[PDB]
């Protein structure tokens, strides 16, 4: 598949917005935390923003 | 937005690709169906964009484009919308390119201004060297708008009835000309050889009996003939809803005080009526339109009678003559009125072998009519077929890049629009377009500036010189006026709303 | 069988849509995912069209266009591929008016001959006797990369190694017989062009080995040394310390008559091609011909065998038995220098009659990504300068010669007659998609300052001030290839299967 | 909830939009289709939103403060309607963050409240300074005439646009007094202006070469019953059997015509006009006494008759008063157009007056008149209010400049409602350089550069491309605009974003 | 009938356009879609594309023993086949004519057609030096349709050289080809040696 | 010319065509009867025809076929014409009926 | 193009077979089934049966005028006129 123009464009910014909106709830000292849940079914829960995204699935190339 | 840039291109586009192919001497015919039932076959876009109904409201624009041109020129009906759509297909390939179209419209501006001033140097004159000189180029000028139609026949006897029709309704010194004067009448039947050109009106009558003379009496050296026109027929009287021998003698006693010889009323007469008449020398006639008597009272100098007390001496019309001539083996036998003098109308005799057939020959005969009189208003005369748009088109191109701007994409998108026409005219002489442009512009270019026309009518050239081939410089000026003004018309609407029917 | 060719048109034109917008270095990436999951991207238009996977085949001949482009000017790769989607777009409109498309492939060839003719009237002819314009081209032309400042040294550099391969009046020049040869350590502003050649290996690793050797004579042997390996099936058991060195000393008999018969020849310096099938050297030829004082340098990549038969003017050895002295080189010094765990070996003075323009130029750093660089960095640099030889002259780029061109054939081609005028004058309007990719990647108003160059070209001239110079090779290539390739596109009248 | 006001917010859009092109005198124009199968096309914004009625509730309140405003003022109907609209724009993304609607509902009116300040601040009452009488209104007139197909011939429109204004009182001035009549065919040039009222002259009957065109003093008199013989649908049924009572009876019917017919000579009145056609039986009586008569007048070129010689309307022959009679100073029938016009010439007592043009078609004119009514408005409202604004981005960018300084004193959601207000007030110099053509990204951001000098008169040029003062360019606009279309815009915004559910009720 | 009239209309129809100077060139694609070759052989499109009509494979042993005695117009034979078969089936529906009829009107036809080129044909044999360039003429027209008509202005006297120093039988075995890579088209020279 | 090389050789097989249909309506055989006729007609000595009686070619003289003049006119000069013009519409437009 | 062509052919389709004196008969029948007739007249034949196309009315005109003129051979001039078309 191909796709160019204005269509592209729109899903970069999509893609890129579920992504981002991981980390606005645990910036700074009174941010939040979330569990990271794997295939197998284990998890676990950090308040560190880079190993959420360490671990993070991007499935999309543009995130 | 986009999609209504792209709509309104393709839907002017698909319109005007009805009548590309109809556009010349060689074009081609359509069928049209009247509501009632009968089938129209006609070449002309008046009869045909009139009888096409649509619903698009960008095609009615080209409606009323050659609504107004129709009563100027009338020949350029199917020319200004070509020639228009052609701007429309230069136009979108701006659009596209990412040029606003407010300056698409005003560079169309600039374009027509500057052609037209190279068009006033190369134009040439008839009537300022001979008098004699302007009719013999004017007596073959008709000839070419009647090579399409089957007039094409006949056309060396039909091209002195446009000449002497317009010289009449006209003065040395007003050199004034309107379609109004001149009357278009035909009926079916009979053939084209035998129609001639007369001056006067047909009421086309029989004198109601044999016994009356066919010719009127001068009626001992009198002045004319004097011919009364009234409202109510020439009988004793009826009501509408539901004494006459002496009602005749109260009459005829009216008629000989005012001196007037021939009665034309509106309805019919008693037999018993004109059995006086006889001897008394007063020739009768029944049965005229309400219409042909106010043309009677225009060429005649007459007045309307509505009774029998109003006669008077200065509301009786005057003519030379009054005869009835018969044409052929048909048993119509109309009557045929002649002026001798300068009169203030004329009148067209036209006949054909079929309906449609008196049409064609009515609307092409009229069409040449058109063109006299704009020969007549501008001295100033070009050869106009395949001239204009080859050399139109290659002074432009040159001064194009002169200007230096946003108009010079606009200035080379109007010549190649001008290309359309000459293009057209090759694709139904025959031959092929692309070779066909460049051969009319090479040849204005090594050699000299000239007018060399399309092989349409055909020559041993493509020079229009020789062919007698002259169109009105009043009507080509006019003709890419109106056609650069609705362009800019057309993009000038940014949003269609068309609501319901209620 | 239209439907076929209009179909080819349009499958070949939305690949040019897409490259058209990465020309220049404001151009715009493309993001490419191969079917492996390897995600890469870059704005090469040779790279994108390589690993696009392409199916169709009349798309597949924009990457041979690409290959033949960089293989003979070695620039402009991105722009000759928008000049072929550009004809084959204008071409689109001239098949609605019913014209055949040989007569379309037929016009292209008066178009693109008559275009040579009057790109060299507004080039300016240069020379090669003139070094100051040579080295600020080749400089310049380096602002792509990614060292700027170390740009400066490497102009001078390629520039005065064309000229000593080079003569007066050139033609072919083969940019393929320098070879770049990388290596770990050093730095770049430490550079060094090698006459002879220069291997991609040491010498000997173990002890006794000379590594250095005057007047010395190289040549290539196919043949190696090896205990003798029937290809029958054998079986060595040996049961007692007598027959082990009673297999060894026949053994040892094999391997020191190959030594015999090289030393009588007076090999200084000796090639082994690397083979992983069996063994090229055997340890005890390498102790027997160290007290000969022979240099043995083994580990040849199969690349450099064609390399090495050529430029030294020796000839390949299948046997020991045509083995003559007559088939080898000549070096004047052969020594291995060693600069930061280097061990590189260099070669000078062939003096041969049959040496030819080889010269090899050695390329050092510290990080993989320095060699790399830069072994592309000088790799456009030659082509630049390849340009030159082959035609004299350059131009200013930028999309002016585009314009300049279209502007004078439009003009000219008015004085024509019938067909010539219409169908000819369309290639005139194809050239100015190449300066309207450079104003919209750029942010500049694409119908803006296009009008803007048609305004300078009247009154002023091609050019120069901002150092920006394009070779005419380029565009001279680019016209050329892209009527080739028009012209095979439209000459297909359908695609049927055939096995 | 929510979803309501959404939908509301793409209504005003959809609304705007169309209303974008037909922004400025070089904007383009809409095309709307009447179920009346009437094509009318105008870049009016009354008569735009007067025809499309639009069942939307919310639309319609766009559709409503336009009626507003051409009755108050009647100037600026389309950009009243964008700058109203454009706060639902502003508005949407501050929706989804959580802010309240009425807090910044409430944030606008504190900025036009300070707007309304600014613009007292910005006009200056001049008259007889660095001007003089006659050149005052031409000046005016050639703004609204440039970047025109007449701006070549606008020398000889000003002299007749001007004396058209001043031909009425200058206490009481009304665009529909000042009346326009399309002349197909001709030069443009050749026009003339005429102190009376003309009509369409679509009399069809026979009859001519009589009753002649040059009068003196001619007697006006209005004619209701119809004068000719045969009736339009009654007759009168008569059943007798005499030869000579048939005679009798056609007479006997027109006795009871010319009762009336005769009554009118008494009257001595040479003009006589009529809503009905006239036949030829009344025209042929007074072709001997020279007395002229014309039938066909449409209804609203009457009333100008009355208003002009001071006549009445009466509806036998018999009651007619001397007074109501009146006269002109010169009456003449032209010719011009391939068509008789009868024209009045020297009315002292004329409340309206006709302005005839002339040109190449009928489709040419009508932009000329159009392009003339703009600037109609510019001279009558020049005498009328002495209180004046620059326009053309003038004040446009300065009431948006002095928000944003003002906002950084206030704290709050209001600060960034302000801002966002600011913001909304460039649309309107936005769709003035894409409808004139030129490039709305690089003349918005080089008018902010002077604009910052301190300077607040730079406006828009509107001729050639470029950033300027249009106090050269006599760009000229009242101050009542300014301000009633801040509170118009403000008020129908409020009513619609206060629209929390819609409620529909069929039947 | 329908199925062998059509079909051989439709192989005339794929190498129609490689006949003449002027003529395309046919893409053919395989599965492995990497054997694809742009050539204008008739004979290579003919045997390399396979068919399933059986009436189809006559026309394709006929064109090998046509390019074994001379090796060009094979295309030619092709299309004017094919033009017989096309013509025909107007012949048999709607003309009311027998097959074997046609089939002896081309017999009566093919002697007026080798009798017109009889008293066409003129030859010259003195001054042999116009006989040489007629051989110029006639290689130009074999050389025509290739790649090798750019330089064929030169490559005119190496053909027509090259046959005048045989001079005996007509075998071809004289004359070796030799193809090297490198240098241009217009280098190739006549050898004797 | 070029292009009327073609229109005008149409015209003479088109005049072939209403013997052809003829031989189709009585029965017999189109294509060897006008064929044959062609032949004696084309050089020299015009006098047989089609005979629809027995099958063969006899003189129409003898058996007493024969046409007139003006009648035969009309047939080729309004066909002619009408032909041109059903050729000539390249379009066709019906109203709304009513 | 399509339309004026068949539908020429369809009006001479009808009476190709009622030329000459060994042609054949066309049969018409109506809703009523009990006006039907045997004739081979092209003027009976044409007049009689209805048609959808416009351009093929055409045709039908022109026979009508042609058919007063002479009175016979109108069959031949309709096949005539739709051979010239045909080949077209």
């Amino acid at each position: 598949e191909k796709i160019s123009g204005d269509d592209i464009r729109n899903q970069n910014v999509l893609a890129t917005m579920a992504v981002a909106n991981v980390v606005k709830s645990s910036l700074g000292p009174v941010g939040l935390d979330k569990m990271l849940v794997d295939d197998i079914g284990d998890f676990t829960v950090t308040n560190d923003g880079a190993t959420i995204l360490s671990l993070l699935d991007v499935q999309h190339p543009a995130g | 937005g986009l999609e209504a840039k792209k709509s309104h291109i393709l839907a002017a586009r698909s319109v005007a690709s009805i009548i590309k192919t109809s556009l010349g001497p060689r074009g081609l015919d359509k069928i049209l169906i009247s509501p009632d039932g009968e089938i129209t076959i006609t070449n002309d876009g008046a009869t045909i964009l009139s009888q096409m109904e649509l619903d698009n409201e960008i095609a009615k624009l080209l409606v009323q484009l050659s609504k107004s041109q129709d009563d100027e020129i009338g020949d350029g009906t199917t020319g200004v919308v070509v020639l228009a759509s052609a701007l429309l297909d230069q136009a979108l390939e701006l659009i596209q390119k990412g040029i606003h179209p407010i300056k698409i419209a005003n560079g169309f501006d600039e374009a027509a201004k500057l052609a037209i001033s190279k068009l006033e140097e190369t134009c040439d004159d008839i009537s300022a060297s001979n008098d004699e000189l302007f009719r013999d180029f004017l007596l073959r000028a008709a000839k070419t708008s009647l090579g399409s139609k089957i007039v094409s026949k006949d056309h060396d006897r039909f091209a002195e009835m446009a000449v002497e029709a317009v010289i009449n309704v006209m003065d040395k010194d007003r050199k004034d000309v309107d379609f109004d004067l001149i009357k278009m009448q035909g009926r079916v039947g009979g053939s084209i050889s035998d129609s001639k050109l007369i001056n006067g009106v047909i009421l086309d009558k029989d004198f109601s009996h044999p016994q009356m003379p066919k010719c009127v009496l001068p009626k001992e050296g009198s002045d004319g003939v004097k011919l009364a026109i009234l409202t109510c027929p020439f009988e004793p009287p009826k009501p509408k809803t539901k004494y006459e021998q002496d009602k005749f003698k109260e009459m005829i006693d009216d008629v000989k005080k005012a001196g007037a010889d021939v009665v034309i009323c509106q309805w019919g007469f008693d037999d018993e009526a004109n059995h006086l008449l006889l001897q008394n020398d007063l020739p009768a006639v029944r049965w005229v339109g309400g219409q042909e008597l106010e043309h009677i009272a225009i060429s005649t100098n007459g007045r309307i009678v509505p009774r029998f007390q109003d006669l008077s001496k200065d509301k009786l019309g005057t003519c030379s003559r009054i005869y009835e001539q018969e044409f052929g083996t048909t048993k119509d036998r109309m009557l045929i009125i002649e002026q001798s003098k300068e009169t203030k109308t004329v009148t067209c005799f036209v006949r054909g072998s079929n309906k449609m057939i008196v049409d064609e020959a009515e609307r092409a005969l009229h069409d040449s009519l058109c063109v006299v009189r704009n020969l007549v208003k501008d001295s100033r005369v070009v050869y106009g077929g395949g001239a204009a748009e080859v050399t139109m088109s290659l002074a432009v191109s040159e001064e194009a890049d002169k200007q230096r701007g946003i108009d010079q994409y606009a200035f080379r998108g109007f010549a190649q629009a001008l290309d359309t026409i000459p293009m057209t005219l090759a694709e139904n002489s025959g031959l092929d377009p692309i070779g066909t442009l460049s051969t009319l512009k090479s040849k204005q270019l090594k050699e000299k500036i000239s007018n060399i026309g399309v092989d349409c009518l055909g020559y041993g050239s493509n020079d229009m010189k020789e062919l007698f081939v002259v169109d009105p410089f009043i009507g080509k000026k006019q003709q890419i006026l109106l056609a650069t003004q609705l362009c800019r018309m057309i993009l000038k609407i940014d949003n269609v709303i068309i609501s319901g029917k209620d | 069988p239209q439907e076929v060719r209009k179909a080819n048109i349009i499958a070949a034109r939305s690949v040019a849509d897409a490259i058209r917008t990465s020309l220049g270095p404001k151009g715009m990436d493309k993001m490419i995912k191969t079917s492996r999951g390897e995600i890469i991207i870059s704005n090469d238009g040779h790279t994108i069209l390589k690993q696009m996977a392409i199916l169709h085949p009349v798309a597949r001949m924009l990457v041979e266009v690409s290959a033949a482009q960089d293989s003979e000017a070695g620039d402009g790769t991105t722009s000759v591929v928008i000049l072929t989607g550009a004809l084959l777009g204008a071409a689109e409109r001239l098949l609605n008016k019913g014209i055949h498309p040989t007569i379309i492939a037929d016009s292209f060839q008066s178009a693109a001959k008559r275009s040579v003719d009057i790109l060299l009237e507004m080039c300016h002819k240069v020379s090669l006797s003139d070094r100051e314009q040579l080295v600020r081209a080749a400089s310049t032309s380096l602002s792509s990369k990614i060292v700027s400042q170390y740009s400066s040294f490497l102009a001078p550099l390629a520039v005065d190694s064309v000229l000593k391969i080079s003569d007066e009046n050139s033609k072919n020049v083969d940019l393929n017989d320098i070879r770049l040869v990388k290596k770990v350590g050093g730095t770049i502003d430490d550079t060094e062009m090698i006459d002879g050649v220069v291997l991609t290996q040491t010498a000997i690793k173990s002890a006794g080995g000379p590594t250095r050797k005057e007047k010395a004579k190289i040549g290539l042997i196919q043949f190696q040394i090896s205990p003798p390996k029937p290809d029958t099936e054998n079986n060595i058991i040996v049961n007692d310390y007598r027959q082990m060195d009673k297999i060894l000393k026949e053994e040892r008999a094999y391997l020191l008559n190959i030594c015999k018969k090289i030393k009588k020849a007076k090999c200084n310096v000796l090639l082994i091609q690397k083979s992983i099938l069996r063994d090229a050297v055997n340890d005890l030829a390498l102790h027997f011909l160290s007290k000969l004082n022979i240099m043995v340098v083994k580990d040849i990549e199969r690349e450099e065998i064609e390399f090495l038969s050529k430029g030294l003017g020796c000839k390949p050895i299948a046997d020991i038995e045509l083995f003559t002295e007559d088939r080898l080189g000549s070096a004047d010094l052969v020594e291995e220098i060693d600069s930061d765990g280097s061990k590189i070996v260099r070669v000078t003075g062939i003096r041969n009659n049959n040496a030819r323009p080889t010269v090899s130029v050695v390329i050092r750093g510290a990080n993989n990504m320095i060699i790399d660089e830069t072994e592309r960095s000088l790799h456009d640099a030659l082509c630049v300068i390849r340009c030159l030889v082959k035609e004299r002259g350059l131009i200013a780029g930028g999309g002016a010669p585009e314009i300049e061109i279209s502007r004078r054939l439009s003009k000219e081609a008015r004085s024509m007659e019938g067909v010539q005028a219409f169908i000819w004058q369309e290639f005139a309007s194809a050239l100015e998609v190449i300066p309207t990719t450079l104003a919209e990647n750029a942010g500049l108003n694409s119908i803006k300052v296009v009008t803007e160059l048609r305004s300078k070209h009247e009154n002023g001239e091609l050019n120069y001030e901002e150092h920006i110079l394009q070779p005419v090779l380029v565009s001279t290539s680019a016209i050329t290839l892209a009527s080739e390739c028009v012209k095979s596109i439209l000459r297909i009248d359908d695609i049927a299967f055939s096995r | 909830g929510k979803g309501q006001i959404i939908s509301n917010i793409n209504a005003c859009v959809a609304v705007q939009e169309a209303l974008k092109p037909t922004l400025g005198p070089l904007g383009s124009d809409i095309l709307i289709v009447t179920s009346n199968q009437k094509t009318t096309i105008s870049n009016d914004g009354a008569t735009i939103l007067k025809l499309l009625d639009v069942v939307h509730p919310a639309a319609k309140t766009l559709v409503d403060i336009s009626r507003a405003q051409d009755a108050e003022v009647g100037d600026g109907t389309t950009s009243v309607t964008i700058l109203a609209g454009e706060l639902m724009k502003e508005a949407k993304p501050f929706l989804e963050e959580g802010i309240s609607s009425h807090l910044i509902m409430k944030g606008y009116r504190k900025a036009v409240s300070l707007a309304v300040e600014k613009i007292n601040e910005l006009a200056v009452d001049i008259t007889s300074e660095k001007s003089s009488g006659r050149e005052l209104l031409e000046r005016c007139a050639r703004t609204a005439m440039s970047s025109k197909l007449i701006h070549n011939n606008a020398d000889f429109f000003v002299k007749m646009c001007v004396d058209a204004v001043l031909s009425l009182d200058r206490n009481d001035l009304d665009d529909k007094l000042i009346g326009i009549k399309k002349i197909p065919g001709g030069a443009m040039e050749e026009s003339l202006f005429i102190n009376g009222v003309a009509f369409k002259k679509t009399f069809s009957y026979a009859g001519f070469e009589q009753q002649p065109k040059k009068f003196n003093n001619p007697k006006i008199l209005s004619l209701n019953v119809e004068l000719e013989l045969k009736a339009e649908k009654d007759n009168a049924e008569v059943r007798v059997e005499h030869v000579e009572d048939y005679q009798a009876i056609v007479d006997a019917e027109w006795q009871l015509i010319f009762e009336k017919l005769r009554q009118v000579e008494e009257t001595g009145a040479n003009i006589v006009l009529s809503k009905l056609p006239i036949g030829d039986l009344a025209t042929q009586f007074f072709a001997d006494r020279n007395i002229f008569c014309a039938g066909r007048v449409s209804a609203d070129d009457m009333n100008r008759v009355i208003q002009a010689v001071g006549g009445s309307i009466q509806s036998t022959t018999s009651d007619i008063k001397p007074e109501h009679l009146g006269t002109c100073a010169l009456f003449e029938e032209m010719q011009i157009g391939s068509e008789r016009y009868n024209l009045f010439q020297g009315c002292p007592q004329a409340k309206t007056c006709t302005l005839l043009l002339r040109g190449g078609a009928e489709q040419v004119i009508a932009e000329v008149e159009r392009s003339l009514h703009d600037a109609i408005m510019i001279v009558k409202r020049a005498l009328q209010n002495k209180l004046i604004v620059a326009g053309g981005g003038a004040t446009e960018m300065e009431v948006s400049k002095c928000l944003r300084d003002y906002s950084k004193t206030i704290a709050g959601k209001q600060q960034m409602i302000i801002n966002a207000f600011a913001k909304a007030l460039e649309v309107i110099p936005r769709q003035l350089c894409e409808n004139a053509g030129f490039d709305a990204i690089e003349i918005l951001n080089k008018l902010r550069l002077a604009h910052s000098k301190g300077e607040k008169w730079y406006g828009v040029v509107f001729e050639t491309e470029n950033i300027g003062d249009n106090f050269a360019k006599f760009v000229w606009e009242p101050a009542l605009v300014k301000i009633n279309a801040l509170n118009s815009a403000t008020e129908a915004t409020n009513l619609i974003l206060s629209v929390d559910e819609t409620i529909t009720n069929k039947g | 009938r329908l199925s062998a009239f059509v079909g051989a209309i439709a192989v005339g129809d794929l190498v129609k356009s490689t006949l003449g100077p002027k003529g395309m060139d046919k893409l053919l694609q395989s599965a492995s879609s990497n054997t694809c070759m742009v050539t204008n052989d008739g004979a290579t499109i003919l045997k390399s594309i396979p068919l399933d009509n059986p009436a189809a494979k006559v026309l394709v042993n006929i064109s090998k023993v046509q390019d074994d005695e001379v090796g060009d117009g094979t295309t030619s034979v092709t299309v004017l086949s094919a033009e017989l078969l096309r013509e025909a089936e107007k012949l048999i529906d709607q003309s009311k004519i027998h097959p074997q009829t046609i089939i002896e009107g081309y017999r009566l036809a093919s002697a007026a057609a080798l009798d017109a080129l009889t008293k066409a044909a003129v030859d010259n044999s003195h001054d042999k030096t116009m006989f040489r360039e007629d051989l110029i003429h006639i290689a130009k027209t074999t050389l025509s349709s290739k790649i090798l008509s750019q330089d064929k202005d030169h490559f005119a006297e190496l053909a027509t050289n090259a046959i005048l120093r045989l001079k005996g039988s007509t075998n071809l075995e004289h004359i070796q080809i030799i193809k090297i890579l490198g240098g241009k088209l217009s280098d190739s020279f006549l050898d004797e040696g | 010319d070029g292009k009327k090389s073609l229109a005008v050789e149409a015209f003479a097989r088109a005049l072939r065509q209403l013997p052809t249909i003829l031989a189709d309506n009585a029965g017999f055989d189109s294509s060897e009867l006008v064929s044959k006729l062609r032949s004696s007609i084309y050089n020299g000595i015009s006098t047989s025809g089609l005979d629809l009686n027995n099958g063969t070619i006899a003189d129409m003289r003898q058996l007493g076929i024969v046409e007139s003049y003006k009648l035969k006119r009309a047939v080729v000069s309004s066909a002619s014409e009408a032909a041109e013009v059903l050729l000539r519409v390249d379009n066709i437009i019906r109203a709304r009926p009513r």
